[PDB]
């Protein structure tokens, strides 16, 4: 039930709420109030979507699917088995992500580490967040958020994007993706230099730091660092995520036609708006 | 307020950095390029040097070859017309030739041909960029691992531009050139397969793109939470375990009942990163050659 | 179908490849023990890897992994409950004794070195010709603790060569000794250096290196254990 080296880490201390009361661990898992939180929010999550599944009349993850309140009852409560479970379950979830981000925090203070984990699980919650309550609430109704079913938030995800042409279009997508992009670029080569270094050819001693700067400088002329790097990484990441939330705030709010339309500003510039030839004269 | 070592409070500066020697041709590394300050308050502040050689003077040659096949062929579509050129910028694409002309290399140059020249550039480039991968790990005495990743990113690509084409008998099946019409492209390439949100290899695709910036968030973020302790200086915690790397462990033990070594983290990332592109480019070249329609491929589960 | 083949083949191969990776993510501190330090009945599901060797530079030998594992060192902590799973009382001054979020771990009592065999961290007074190169130089800023008294002043940063970063800053105190503080515990502003982690009467407590010149792994490990520990337990002595 322990690492070899855990032990001394488990002292008392660390908590928010509750002083010693749940300052314990389960096998692995530490507990904390904000533990205690994220079972029972989790749990009352999972059994009402059971109840949904019941309500529905299917047991198969692959249908079982929870759906928001049809438009017609704005932001309004609905009846549970037309949308009011889903708004029941989604208060669930959001007290389930926040307490497990709660509980990360209290897992740091123990440990006397930053808060950077905590910080950038932050940024995902804030994302779900503006799909199922910012923009439905700027939108005018809960059923603008997405359904919580295998296929369905599929379903949900095409119908959305097609109703303002090629998604695409989106300049805050575009960004998105190229952060998207560029992060598993980054993970992929800082994931094999660190590996490359630490398992050199056959029978050579292990690489240093300095070799992976070398390996990098040679490659491309330029090396971030071993400590860039992991800075790198978690902007990268967190970037994408800010401009996927950012382009989605931004749809059905602001901007409502059709993305590619958007574009037009720049051809429509006076200085060669009118100019003949190209593609747009 | 605690300082959260995203940016660095003070930058210092030695001699430059040359570099490590073992097996490198000396001859062919540059001098330094400048030490960029903007760049220290985030990362290294050195520029450079970069290495040469006969292989990188061909990938270089080659790519700007292939950019400049394409920018000349902008040109044109703006009639040569600098304001037309800014305008129309994203809307211009080089474009391969129409379907009737197969696989042959016997399409015009207009309407086709300067597609397929641009292409060989790209092709040159991109695979000599590859050996380099491969090379410049070799004579520092390094693993392969960046060249095998690099190759992973190369297989979507030439499934995309080359692969697929021949498969499907047609060079018209491959992407043009162009930053609006690539997008098209794409678009049209799901519509045409019946939804790639049935290919279950574009579903696996993306579980691995989303999981990337997952893991290099939570990877980013532990070694910096954990860089008090020296976390960041990889290499010597897998060697010689810190209480960086046992901090890190046992966050994510207790968080979430598991947890990684200082150098397993760097395999979970790795793979993670890599099958992005494996499946994907798997899910691409299935899609019209052994199956035309994912909703319906689907509905069979085969 | 070959589309179906393939499919299935992936998962079959993905169920190996997470097989692999979990096992090479047990490459250190397993078998998993009792409180007590005994080997725990339930090792889960997965096996330990075949070993693996990491040759060393510099003579510094060999990593096999997995290996023998030990603390290599006294922890001074104690059950504070009759069953498992309950946290563990320092039997001592927890900061003093290295345990909890001051913890340290016996890392190799030698200096890492770079590429070149050299100490890859010297103080900046030593390395030629290193010097501050952007932001406010802390060289000669007074050092405050949370609880807002002066603790000593800045005397030089320790760097890393190879990387060409700020390692550590050389705090000397009142005794005219000096102690080390780790670049990311320290606020460095106009007119001082502030560190929140420890009060100004905890600096001497601060664990000393054997040479000033050099600073060897274990005592990285024993500074920088002590300094984050002073979160948790000077937080007595802080301070809004
Ligand atoms: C089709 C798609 C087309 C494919 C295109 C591109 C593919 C790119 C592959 C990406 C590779 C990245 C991984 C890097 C790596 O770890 O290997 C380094 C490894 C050696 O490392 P090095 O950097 O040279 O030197 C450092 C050290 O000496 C040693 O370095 P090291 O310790 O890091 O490496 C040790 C390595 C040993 O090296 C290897 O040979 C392994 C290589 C292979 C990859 C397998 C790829 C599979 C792709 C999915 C296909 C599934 C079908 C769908 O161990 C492994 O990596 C193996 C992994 C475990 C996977 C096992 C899994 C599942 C199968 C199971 C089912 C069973 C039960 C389930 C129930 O490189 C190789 O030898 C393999 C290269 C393959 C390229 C082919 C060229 C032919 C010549
Ligand atoms: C036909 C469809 C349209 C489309 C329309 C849309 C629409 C609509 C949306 C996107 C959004 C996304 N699109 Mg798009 N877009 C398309 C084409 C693409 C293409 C491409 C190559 O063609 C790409 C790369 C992308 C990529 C992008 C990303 C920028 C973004 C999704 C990531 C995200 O929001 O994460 C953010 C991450 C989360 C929301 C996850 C949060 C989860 C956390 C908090 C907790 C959950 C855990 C819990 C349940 C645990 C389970 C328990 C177990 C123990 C594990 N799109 C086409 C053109 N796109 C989305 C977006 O930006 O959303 C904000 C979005 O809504
Ligand atoms: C992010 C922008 C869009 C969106 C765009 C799409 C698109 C497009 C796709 C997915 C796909 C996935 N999405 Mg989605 N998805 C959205 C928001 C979510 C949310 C949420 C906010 O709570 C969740 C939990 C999921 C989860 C799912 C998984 C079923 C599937 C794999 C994702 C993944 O590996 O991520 C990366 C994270 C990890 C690798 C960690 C593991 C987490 C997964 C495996 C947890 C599964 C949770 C699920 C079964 C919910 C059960 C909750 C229980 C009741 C507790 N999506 C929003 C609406 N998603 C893919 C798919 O194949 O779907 C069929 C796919 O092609
Ligand atoms: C309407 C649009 C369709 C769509 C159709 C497509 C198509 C078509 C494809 C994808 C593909 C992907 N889609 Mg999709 N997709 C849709 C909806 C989405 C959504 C969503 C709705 O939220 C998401 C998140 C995604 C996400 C994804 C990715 C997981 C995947 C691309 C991986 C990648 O890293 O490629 C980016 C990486 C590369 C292209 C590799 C590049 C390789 C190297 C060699 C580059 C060399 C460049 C060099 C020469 C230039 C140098 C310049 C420098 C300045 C020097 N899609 C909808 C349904 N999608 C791809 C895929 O694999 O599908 C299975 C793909 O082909
Ligand atoms: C911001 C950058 C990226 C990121 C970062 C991030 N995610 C994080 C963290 C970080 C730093 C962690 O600390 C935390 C973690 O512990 O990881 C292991 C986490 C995490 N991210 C996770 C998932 C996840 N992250 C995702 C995305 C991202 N995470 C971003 C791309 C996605 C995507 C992309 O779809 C998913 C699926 C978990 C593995 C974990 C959080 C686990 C957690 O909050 O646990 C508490 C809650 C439960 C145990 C279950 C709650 C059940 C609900 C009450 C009911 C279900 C409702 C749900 C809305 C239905 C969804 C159905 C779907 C089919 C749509
Ligand atoms: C595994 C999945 C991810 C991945 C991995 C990956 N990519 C890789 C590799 C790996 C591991 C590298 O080893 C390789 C690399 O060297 O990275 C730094 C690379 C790489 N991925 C790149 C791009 C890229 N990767 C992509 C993404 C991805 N790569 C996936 C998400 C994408 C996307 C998402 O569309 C892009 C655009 C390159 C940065 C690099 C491959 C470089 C290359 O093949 O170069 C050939 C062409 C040239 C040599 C130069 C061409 C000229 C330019 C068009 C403009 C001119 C600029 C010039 C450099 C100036 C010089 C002027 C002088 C005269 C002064
Ligand atoms: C250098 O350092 C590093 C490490 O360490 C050395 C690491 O470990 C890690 C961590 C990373 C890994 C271990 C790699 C693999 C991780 C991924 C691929 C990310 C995705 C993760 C999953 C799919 C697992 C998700 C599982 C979860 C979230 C646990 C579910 C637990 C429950 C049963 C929830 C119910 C409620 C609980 C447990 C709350 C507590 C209350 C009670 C017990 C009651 C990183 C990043 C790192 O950088
Ligand atoms: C201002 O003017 C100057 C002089 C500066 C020039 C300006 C340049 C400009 C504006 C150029 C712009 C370039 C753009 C917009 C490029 C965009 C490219 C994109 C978006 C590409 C996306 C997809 C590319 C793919 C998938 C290509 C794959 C290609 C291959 C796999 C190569 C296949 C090889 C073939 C078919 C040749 C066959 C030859 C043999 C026999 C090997
Ligand atoms: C071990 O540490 C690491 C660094 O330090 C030594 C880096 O220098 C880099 C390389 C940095 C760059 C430029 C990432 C490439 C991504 C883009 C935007 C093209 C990696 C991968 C790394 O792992
Ligand atoms: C609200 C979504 C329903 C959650 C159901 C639980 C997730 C199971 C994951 C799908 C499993 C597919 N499988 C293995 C049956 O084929
Ligand atoms: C993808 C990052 C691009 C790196 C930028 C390239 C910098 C190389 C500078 C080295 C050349 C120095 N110089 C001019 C003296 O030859
Ligand atoms: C894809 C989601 C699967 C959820 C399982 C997550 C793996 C956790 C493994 C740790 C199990 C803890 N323990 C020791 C009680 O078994
Ligand atoms: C490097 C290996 C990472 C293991 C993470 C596995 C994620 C698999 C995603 C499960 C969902 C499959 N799906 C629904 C996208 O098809
Ligand atoms: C993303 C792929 C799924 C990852 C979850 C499975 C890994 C957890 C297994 C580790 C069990 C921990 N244990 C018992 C070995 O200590
Ligand atoms: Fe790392």
């Amino acid at each position: 039930a322990l690492l070899s080296f855990e032990r001394k880490y488990r002292v008392p201390g660390g908590t928010l709420v509750g002083g010693n009361l749940f300052d314990f661990w389960v096998g692995p898992f530490y507990v904390g109030f904000f533990g205690v939180a994220t079972f029972f929010f989790a749990a009352l999550g999972i059994i009402l979507i059971a109840w949904s599944a019941v309500l529905q009349g299917t047991w198969n993850p692959q249908l079982i699917s929870v759906y928001p309140p049809a438009l017609e009852y704005g932001l309004g409560g609905a009846p549970l088995a037309k949308g009011g479970l889903w708004q029941i379950i989604t208060i669930c979830a959001t007290g389930a992500f926040v307490s497990w981000a709660l509980r990360e925090v209290e897992i740091c203070r123990k440990l006397g580490i930053g808060y950077h984990i905590p910080f950038a699980f932050a940024f995902a919650i804030l994302a779900y967040l503006t799909l199922v309550l910012f923009r439905p609430v700027m939108m005018g109704a809960w059923g603008y958020a997405f359904p919580y079913g295998i296929w369905t938030h599929l379903d949900w995800v095409s119908n959305t994007g097609y109703t303002y042409g090629n998604f695409h279009y989106n300049p805050a997508h575009m960004i998105a993706i190229s952060f998207f992009f560029t992060n598993a670029l980054a993970l992929a080569l800082h994931g094999a230099l660190v590996l490359s270094a630490a398992n050199p050819e056959k029978g050579k001693e292990m690489r240093t730091p300095d070799h992976e700067d070398t390996f990098f400088r040679d490659l491309v002329g330029y090396s971030i660092g071993t400590l860039g790097i992991h800075r790198l990484g978690l902007l990268l990441s967190l970037s994408a995520v800010f401009f996927s939330a950012l382009c989605m705030i931004i749809t059905g709010t602001i901007w409502f036609d059709q993305w590619v339309d958007w574009w037009q500003w720049w051809v429509k510039l006076p200085w060669w708006a009118n100019i003949p030839g190209g593609i747009n004269g | 307020a605690e300082y959260q070592n995203i940016f660095s409070q003070v930058q210092v500066r030695g001699p430059a950095d040359l570099g490590m020697t073992e097996d490198v041709n000396l001859a062919n590394r540059s001098g330094v390029g400048p030490f960029s300050t903007l760049l220290g308050w985030f990362g290294n502040a050195q520029l450079g040097p970069i290495y040469l050689g006969s292989l990188g003077v061909l990938s270089l040659f080659s790519g700007l070859m292939w950019f400049f096949t394409i920018g000349i062929w902008f040109w044109y579509q703006a009639g040569w017309n600098p304001a037309v050129f800014l305008r129309d910028l994203f809307f211009f694409s080089l474009e391969p030739p129409a379907p009737e002309y197969g696989l042959s290399f016997a399409a015009p140059l207009k309407e086709g041909g300067l597609w397929l020249i641009a292409s060989f550039f790209m092709f040159v480039a991109v695979w000599s960029w590859w050996g380099r991968t491969y090379l410049r790990a070799q004579a520092l005495g390094m693993g392969k691992h960046t060249a095998w990743a690099f190759l992973s990113a190369i297989w979507l690509w030439m499934v995309l531009g080359f692969i697929r084409p021949i498969l499907m008998g047609s060079w018209s099946e491959a992407v043009p050139y162009g930053i609006f019409s690539h997008l098209d492209w794409t678009n049209n390439f799901s519509l045409v397969h019946g939804n790639l949100f049935y290919n279950p290899f574009h579903g696996l695709s993306i579980a691995f793109l989303y999981g990337s910036a997952l893991l290099f968030a939570m990877h980013g973020a532990t070694i910096l939470a954990v860089s008090r302790f020296g976390g960041e200086r990889e290499l010597e915690q897998i060697a010689d375990r810190g209480t960086a790397a046992e901090r890190a462990a046992l966050f994510w033990r207790w968080t979430m009942g598991f947890n990684a070594t200082m150098e397993g983290i760097h395999r979970w990332a790795i793979w993670m990163a890599v099958l992005v592109t494996l499946t994907g480019g798997i899910g691409i070249l299935l899609s019209g050659t052994v199956v035309d329609n994912w909703y319906v491929w689907g509905q069979n589960h085969g | 179908d070959l589309a179906s083949l393939a499919i299935y083949s992936f998962w079959i191969f993905l169920a190996g490849l997470i097989y692999y990776l979990q096992t090479e993510n047990m490459r250190e501190g397993y078998p998993l023990e009792n409180e007590d330090g005994t080997p725990a009945a339930n090792q889960g599901p997965f096996p330990l890897p075949k070993p693996k060797t990491f040759i060393l530079p510099h003579g510094r030998g060999t990593l096999t992994v997995p290996g023998p594992e030990s603390e290599d060192r006294p922890i001074a902590l104690a059950r504070t409950a009759v069953s498992e799973g309950f946290p563990h009382a320092p039997t001592g001054d927890p900061m003093k004794d290295g345990v909890g979020p001051a913890s340290w771990v016996a890392r190799r009592d030698l200096p890492e070195l770079d590429g070149h065999g050299h100490n890859k961290i010297k103080p900046m007074k030593a390395a030629a010709g290193f010097h501050v190169s952007a932001g406010k130089n802390p060289i000669g800023l007074p050092v405050r603790g949370c609880d807002l008294e002066i603790a000593g002043k800045v005397v030089d940063i320790w760097v890393d060569i190879p990387e060409q970063m700020a390692r550590f800053l050389e705090v000397e105190l009142k005794d005219g000794s000096t102690r080390l503080l780790p670049m990311q515990m320290v606020k460095v502003q106009s007119n001082r250096v502030h560190v929140n982690a420890l009060s100004s009467d905890l600096f001497a407590g601060i664990p000393t290196i054997k040479s000033p010149t050099e600073v060897t792994l274990l005592e990285e490990d024993k500074i920088c254990g002590y300094v984050a520990g002073g979160l948790m337990y000077a937080a007595p002595k802080r301070k809004s």
